[PDB]
RNA sequence: GCGCGGAGUCCGCGCACCA
RNA sequence: CAGUGAGCGGCGAGCGAAGAGGGAACGAACUCGUUGCCGAAUCGGGUCUUACAAGGCCUUAAGUUGUGGCACAAAUAUCAUUUCGUGGUUGGUGCAGGAGUGGCGAAAUUCAAGCGCAAAGCAAACCCGUUGCUGAAUACAACCCUUCAUGUGAGUAUUGAGCCAAAGAAGGUGUUAGCCCAUUGAGCCAUAAACCUGAGCGCCUCAUGAACAAGCGAGUAGCACUGUUUGGGAAUGCAGUGUCAAGUUGGCAGGUAUUUGUCUGCCAAAGUUAAAUACAGAGUAGGAAGACCGAUAGCGAACAAGUAGCGUGAGCGAAAGUUUGAAAAGCACUUUGGAAAGAGAGUGAAAUAGAACCUGAAGUCGUGACAAAGACAAUGGAAGUACCUCCAUUUCAAG
RNA sequence: UGAAAUGAGCGGAGUAUUUGAGCUGGCACGGGCACGCACUCUUCUCCGUGAUGCUCCAUGUUGGCGAUGGAAAUGGGGUGCCCCCACCCGUCUUGAAACACGGACCAAGGAGUCAAACAGACGCGCAAGGGAGGAGAUAUGGCCAGUACUUCUCUCGUACUGAAAGGGAGAUGCAAAAUGCAUCUGUGGUGUGCACACGUCAAAUCCGUUUGAUUUGCCCAACACC
RNA sequence: UCGAACCACCUAGUAGCUGGUUCACAUCGAAGUUUCCCUCAGGAUAGCUGGUGCUAGUAGAAGUAUUGUGCGGUAAAGCGAUACUUUAAAUGUGCAAACAAACCGGCCUUAGCCAACUGCAAGGCCGGAAAGAAAAGAAUUAGAGGCACCAAGUGGGCCUUCUUCGGUAAGCGGAGCAGGCGAUGCGGAAUGAACCGCUUAGGGAUAUGUGGCGUCAAAACUUAUGGGCUCAUUCUCGAUACGUAAAGGGUGUUGGUGG
RNA sequence: UAAGGCCAAUUAGUGAAUGCCCAUUAUUCCUUUGGUAAGGGCGGAAACGGAGAAAGUGUAGCCCUUCCGAUGUAGAUGUGGCCUGGAGGUUAGGACGAAGCUUAUGGCGUGAGCCUAAGAUGGACCGGCCUCUAGUGCAGAUCUUGGUUGGCGUAGCAAAGAUCUAACGGAGAUAUACUCAACAUGCAACGUUGGAUACUGGAGCGGGGAAGGAUUUCGUGCCAACGGCACUCGUA
RNA sequence: GAUGCAUCCAAGUGGUGUAUAUCGCAAACUGAUUUCUGCCCAGUGCUCUGAAUGUCAACGUGACGAGAUUCACCGACGCG
RNA sequence: UUAAUGAGAUUCCCUCUGUCCCGAGUUACUAUCUAGCGAAACGACAGUCAAGGGAACGGACUUGAAGGGCUAAGCGGGGAAAGAAGACCCUGUUGAGUUUGACUCCAGUCUGGCUCUGUGCGGCGACAU
RNA sequence: CGUAAAAGCUUGCUUGAUUAACGAUUUCCAGUACGAAUCGAGACUGCGAAAGCAAGGCCAGCGAUCCUUUGCGAUGAACAAAUCAUACCAGAGGUGUCAGAAUAAUUACCACAGGGAUAACUGGCUUUGGCGGCCAA
RNA sequence: CACUGACAGGGAACGUGAGCUGGGUUUAGACCGUCGUGAGACAGGUUGGUUUUACCCUACUUAGCUGGAAAUUGCGAGAA
RNA sequence: AACGUGUCGCGAUGGAUGACUUGGCUUCCUAUUUCGUUGAAGAACGCAGUAAAGUGCGAUAAGUGGUAUCAAUUGCAGAUUC
């Protein structure tokens, strides 16, 4: 809204905050990120190193969906069991069973301790978190 | 001064506002909920123009490619010549009684092509065919009590007597086997990626 | 930097040129 | 998806898309050439059928240097006919209903109180209250007092009773209107064709549905050089010249060049095609609006505005609300003046509303009264005093 | 002007009290005590009124003027005069009253805006999740370009790291395995560190409790070293 | 209209340069300097300033002393030449002065040192002591420590005191330390950005600072019951600092030393 | 016999700390404003001099008491801070006179401003409060557009020689209060005809044409504007 | 000496000196008559001759390699 | 070097004269006064001096000297008078005209190859043989 | 500046002038980089009987991105082989205007935005050159 | 050179351009020398080349009118 | 004295402000919606009882014919389903 803005409490005052000596003129630096090798090398260089060069191979056509991978960790796993299941759950019975290319997720890691046991249908899954989950007393079955 | 700022890329340095000297390059939405409007009302009028026959003509259920949505399910575009067979159908017949019908399509597996098989019998014992001639019936032909009980099933997909896409039914639970408890797959899935990661270099030698 | 001559060094000639 | 952990870029400034996913639309598909089987079965022109018929008869006119028919991935095969039907998109004659378009078409007070001052108030949420009650305008009119006079336009305003609403929704009418006027439904009438209706319904003519072994588009695609364009990077598309193929055992595409094997998708070099999308200084016939501007604003233009006017010309381009009043009732007549006008008289609520006529600011000027005042430029600050004051407030007797 | 007068000053009670000066009887001070430390003259003394009053305002004496008016009085406004004081505004500049630039008068107009990307601070909703957009559906067929409803998707986040092929994070105990074993109510440790709990100390208090400091336990947020 | 005509359009071309920029009060309040830049009439960067806070309110405080303990080669002094240097100040400058610290004895651990450890090094645990820092001149405080975030203006300076380098000198150029003006009036020096005094909400009373007390002009209505000295004739005796005349003469007058 | 220069006093060998004058400083008193501010009251004691008494950033501050600071260019920030056009709500006003305009009309506020009075002004709309919104505040830009203004009845209206006279025409005169024969109280200027005097001087202020112009040509009227003086006249 | 020299034009069977033809046409310098117009070719220009291989471009030829390539040979004006 | 020619540049002589010594008198039209008509430029506010200090050349400030008001014709000392965002000089990462043995290029001109492009006869080569 | 059985001179043997897991620090300083320098841990060594000393000649002697090139040990996205190209790490080719554009004249025919931040003229300050005086000489 | 008693030196924005003049200096035209490949340069020479406005304020020169001692008022009274 | 200065009452010149609005600007929608040799768009000249511009129209010229309405047009004249 207009009426809060800074001119509205300038009126009255002629330079409006800019000064009598170094006026309110056009463009003093140059326009854009001119200057960044030159006369603003000090503001790229304290506060973005790494800007200028090159790093690394190309990859000409790049597609996402056959990259697509996201994972989801052990100590997070009743996020996806229902809460009716996972209190009946219980160590050498009967245990849910988890799809995860169906709820969004293609990796099971394994940071932390698991929760509830259960059996978790996975595309990939790390060694640790296969290792733990066989501790506790579920087990991973490979999908695609 | 510049301080601690994002280095900015906004892309506006071609003459895309309109002014006194020149015409702009622009698009507004003003218009939007007129034209919502206008959507709707041109399907009812149409609706009623077609009664009793459904606004959409049957659509198969296909699955999406890459691996990223493999597990979903969608309307294709029409029927394979190879399912209209399998459901005893001329494709120019099953034209005029509104299946779509798709040439380009191919059928590499038995599930898909029995999925899209049962939804066209499912239509087809539904169907309620006028006949050319109030005066005479000829072979499988509604008489005049249908006619008189005719509908139009105006949704959205036209998908009232077929029914939405299916999906893969949710295992149940279960107990974990004695070789589940026994030994890991992570050993068998490095294996197989390995084997395959480097085939060619092992083979060469 | 490239070719010719004449006593890797030098001497001439004609050519080449994105740190 | 994506201002992108793609990519292009004195790798600087900057630039910059595609496949997948949710949707809009969708009765969406067809035609030549070629191959095989036929071979004038085709076209134009006369003429006759209610007819320049997708019909008969005749035509060398065109055409065999090829018009036309049948079959080919949504296919199962060539012919073979007579049966029942179908076609309002064969042509000729008729006949309806609808939509659209144009006209016609609704309610309730000019209700009761009268004029400067009661056609105005008070009774403290609601009820009392259909009830009560009551006058500080015996007015005011320019220094003060007496005498004579003169002074209120039109009730859509107040107050009291009462009606209409499936209509309270804006506009008009001499001040602010549901009931003074117009408008608004229900419904009625009239139509050239076209459009919609068991692909509306009859006749005549004319068509015709179902049972009964080879091939696929050549100065083309590609390649070399040059130029340009792209995010396209040992080359994304294109153009010029040189060079110039293959034969489905084939060819093209699979985003890093070459040679060699695999695998996947597709079949260029001929053509037609609705809807969903644009209208960034168009137009025709109608409509609906706005937290916009309000006559130096808003289009240049609220007006005889692309006008008057300017320039040899291409072109340039204003100012200006006519807003007197409810109504012209737009000043008869007398008197001075050559006239313009003046002084009287009259209309009107108002003429200090008298014709470019509502309101009528600032700045500048005239006139009457008053205050003073040397040359100290004027203006200005502070503190008093002389004179004035259409201003305010407080006090008048026991205070 | 006494609407709580705190007074050596206003009240009640008596005549004494105790301040000094002279003069008086162990240690100190100096080589005796000028009179340090301890045990007659000269002045007035003791006692009293809390706020059931949180705040504001209302209380003497004697004259002049004012008895309803072309009144009196106080304040404000106008104009002249006297004594004193006092360089022309805006601007650039180290420096303007400047012989530095702009400046005859008045009216109306006249200058930090709209969009898009990012960030910090503050307000609001939800939270390991938050939120669309486009579009549809039906209330819905001037009101109605609004409001009410919606999937399954998309996007930002819950995990990072490598040029890339790729890989991917708990604790304690036993143990030493280049994927060890066992438990699962739990800050990985150390120093500094709100509040709360347990005792102590000092100050005040109709005196039952406050105001500070401090020991021990656990330490939340946070910082430092591992 | 010509060292490149005229008309319309791209075009509101760009401008580190010149001009302008519209209401009130309140709380705070600068800089002309550092580093880098085809960088010198411009920027970015740190500093100075405002806003917002976070954290256990006296803590890890100080443009200042005292005591203890370190550093120094300038002034002065002296003798290369004919100022270099043994010596050596004043004014300075670094560190410490009992609550996460230090002192006295258990013990644990180290694939640290040592011939070895009951020694040494390091990290911890358990205990003790504690004028919480006496006396000897033996500190003081209008003395609450620390930690972030966001952002403005400025990057032309100038004057003075004491040091100074260049220059014959300059109201000239270049520097060191501090205070000022710029950004500020008020009271004084007749007048003056910077001198002297004092630093500012709107008003009374009392008393002062700098400067004054013949009139102008407030104050000795020309004070004293204080002492000396001085006479000057065309710019002229003299008389408020900062601020705008020398050698040499004089029996003019007043005194002092030695002869 | 200083009102000069050096020294020294404070009413003078009498006997005891300050002769006098002047600040936006110092001390003190009153009022405002703001704080890194500091305390207290806020269950209506009862009865019946006056009223009030809000658990509170900010106000006409909830009410008392107390202490300290207050200037400032460029610049930052705050404000139950002021003002203008329009929207959603709420509450009012107006023909017994809305907006606008005028002022020796006072009152309130530190101020931006707000409110009342009078109009011997006007003739139909509009005020307060809470939210929302913006093309929202002028003294100056050799600023834009309109209108005024001193200079000023001023500078000037000086090449091309020049007119005079009578009669007629015309409102354009011979235009008078007492007194007065006439002068000293109606001036100046014009068209036509006659007469006089001059000029152009045949490379002409003669008579016909082209370019350019387009009714300016003719007659009768008229004299507002125009013919930089004038008109009874005109290419008006 | 016209198959020309100078030269316009985006272009063509396009245009100008040229309706011409060396006593002509095109491009420069000096500036009547009279009397004269010296020396310098080093530089820079202009102009003329060959070494067929001094040097080089595309094209062309041969060899190596699975091929993209790589190497060698040839190569006109000009320059020297 | 040159006769003739020249609104070309220079020096001397004769004639002549208000160019001068050294100014005086006269005319016509103005100015001046009147009737009619009637502008502009410029305009912060204004307008007496001496000395002082000051952005070091004051109308305004400090201390002194003058100064009654209102007018006509002249005049050129001052108003650092008016006229125009200094054409000199410098600055800016501002221009334009012109030059070249400046950087980067384009027409034009010349030269090679391929092409346009046919039919016979010889000669010299090189690859096979 | 420092150094005397040496840091100078002669002599014997040598290559610590190599490598050095991205250790920490000083100078400039924004507490950024570059250049130079200090204290280190590991490898392999030199000299010496030994303790030790040595990763140049103490202190000036040097250089980003991109590109080219050499040394050392993953990729070319439907697969596979051999070439070719590219990538991570470490050096080398250079910017002397040295925190790093690829750069010749002239205008008197001249232009624009500004500058008294800056010259040419008066004025001010200071000196100059003028110019003779006053005591002694 | 000549006269004379004598032919001293200075200041006033290096007095004095809306007082004049315009020879010099300082635009554009043109010639020479030296310099520069060249466009052009020369603190070297030469010739030719627009000199604007006062009617305002003050000052000065002359020319008119007219108040006034509380220097316009108080009645506020002073005689060379 | 006069000229000049200041204040108040009343007049003139001038055309601001307020109220008013058949105009502008901006957004959205609906269609048997797209000119011309069968002579368009544009340009010129004319037409009324009275007629300069503007509007309408074309020698049938401020209009002929048809359908629907139902008593005007209007400055002045002129003249019911005609
Ligand atoms: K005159
Ligand atoms: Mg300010
Ligand atoms: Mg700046
Ligand atoms: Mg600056
Ligand atoms: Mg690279
Ligand atoms: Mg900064
Ligand atoms: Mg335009
Ligand atoms: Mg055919
Ligand atoms: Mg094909
Ligand atoms: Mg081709
Ligand atoms: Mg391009
Ligand atoms: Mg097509
Ligand atoms: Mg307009
Ligand atoms: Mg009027
Ligand atoms: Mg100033
Ligand atoms: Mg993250
Ligand atoms: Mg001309
Ligand atoms: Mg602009
Ligand atoms: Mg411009
Ligand atoms: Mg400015
Ligand atoms: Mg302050
Ligand atoms: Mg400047
Ligand atoms: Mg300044
Ligand atoms: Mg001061
Ligand atoms: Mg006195
Ligand atoms: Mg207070
Ligand atoms: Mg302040
Ligand atoms: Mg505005
Ligand atoms: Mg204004
Ligand atoms: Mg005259
Ligand atoms: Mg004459
Ligand atoms: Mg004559
Ligand atoms: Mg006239
Ligand atoms: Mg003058
Ligand atoms: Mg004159
Ligand atoms: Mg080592
Ligand atoms: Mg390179
Ligand atoms: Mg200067
Ligand atoms: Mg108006
Ligand atoms: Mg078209
Ligand atoms: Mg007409
Ligand atoms: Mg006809
Ligand atoms: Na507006
Ligand atoms: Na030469």
């Amino acid at each position: 809204p207009t009426r809060f803005k800074k001119c509205r409490h300038q009126r009255g005052s002629t330079f409006c905050g800019y000064g009598r000596v170094g006026k309110h003129r056009k463009h003093e630096s140059g326009r854009g990120n001119a200057g960044g090798m030159h006369h603003h090398r000090i503001n790229f260089d304290k506060y973005h190193p790494g800007y200028f060069g090159k790093l690394g191979m190309d990859h000409y056509h790049r597609k996402k969906n056959p990259m697509w991978k996201p994972t989801i960790n052990l100590n997070n796993l009743s996020r996806l069991i229902a809460a009716e299941e996972a209190a009946k759950a219980a160590k050498g019975g009967t245990l849910p069973v988890v799809d995860l290319q169906s709820s969004g997720y293609a990796k099971l890691l394994g940071n932390g301790h698991i929760q509830v046991p259960c059996i978790v249908k996975a595309r990939y899954v790390s060694k640790l978190a296969d290792k733990k989950i066989r501790k506790a007393g579920g087990a991973v079955v490979l999908q695609a | 001064p510049k301080g601690n700022n994002a280095i900015p890329h906004v892309h506006q340095k071609k003459h895309w506002n309109p002014c006194s000297s020149q015409k702009g390059n622009v698009k507004v939405f003003l218009n939007q909920p007129a034209q919502k409007h206008r959507r709707r009302r041109l399907r009812l009028l149409k609706a009623k123009k077609v009664f009793p026959r459904p606004l959409k003509a049957l659509r198969p259920q296909v699955n999406c490619p890459t691996v990223r949505h493999n597990m979903k399910r969608r309307l294709g575009r029409g029927f394979s010549p190879a399912e209209l067979k399998a459901a005893g159908l001329n494709p120019q017949y099953a034209a005029t009684i509104g299946i779509r019908v798709d040439s380009r399509r191919k059928n590499k597996s038995e599930e898909g092509m029995n999925v899209n098989v049962q939804r066209l019998k499912t239509y087809m014992s539904k169907l309620v065919l006028f006949p050319m001639n109030h005066k005479k019936v000829q072979k499988g032909e509604a008489s005049e009590e249908e006619v008189k009980a005719a509908t139009q099933d105006r949704s959205r997909f036209g998908d009232a007597a077929v029914g939405a896409v299916v999906y893969p039914s949710a295992e149940a639970p279960r107990a974990v086997s004695a070789e589940e408890k026994s030994m890991c797959v992570y050993a068998f899935l490095k294996k197989n990626h390995s084997a395959v990661r480097f085939f060619g270099t092992n083979s060469s030698r």
